[PDB]
Formats: structure tokens, sequence, C-alpha cells
């Protein structure tokens, strides 16, 4: 069990942010374009 | 031999190392350059 759903659980300004730094920081790693 | 000895001397100087670079005073955020990661924008 990992539950990443995070149901008992409540914030507006800090999930949405999570969000956002989520998108911005994997699309980052991808673009590194590493060969490891 | 009053010419006892005639010494060679061979003699050169080196090179001067020079680029073309562009300027412009009107212009982009880049003024001149030479003639994909994008972590720039992570920061902000």
């Amino acid at each position: 069990i990992k539950d990443p759903a995070r149901d008992p659980q409540y914030a507006e300004n800090e999930v949405d942010e999570m969000r956002i730094q989520k998108d911005l920081e994997l699309e980052q790693y991808k673009r590194s374009s590493s060969k490891s | 031999q009053c010419n006892e000895d005639n010494v060679e001397r061979d003699i050169q100087t080196e090179e001067i190392e020079t680029r073309e670079v562009w300027t412009q005073h009107p212009g982009e955020s880049t003024v001149v350059s030479g003639g994909t990661s994008d972590a720039v924008v992570m920061p902000k």
C-alpha cells in the first residue's frame, strides 16, 4: 500500500504547486538526455 | 681559413590568433554570437 491518492489529507496551494513542480522537474530530467 | 666557421640560423615568429565577432547596439538579449536542456527556466 502506497496510498498515492492521499485521500485523508487536504491542501490548496501546497498540492497545486506540487503538481506544477512534478511536471516541470520530470520534463527537465528527460531533456537532460542522460545516457545512464 | 680566416672564416673558421659560419653558423646559420633560422628564425620564425609565432602567429597571431584572431576571431570574427558580431556586435549590435539595438537588438535581442544576446547581442552577438560567434560565426536544448533548457534548465534555464527551472529556477523561475
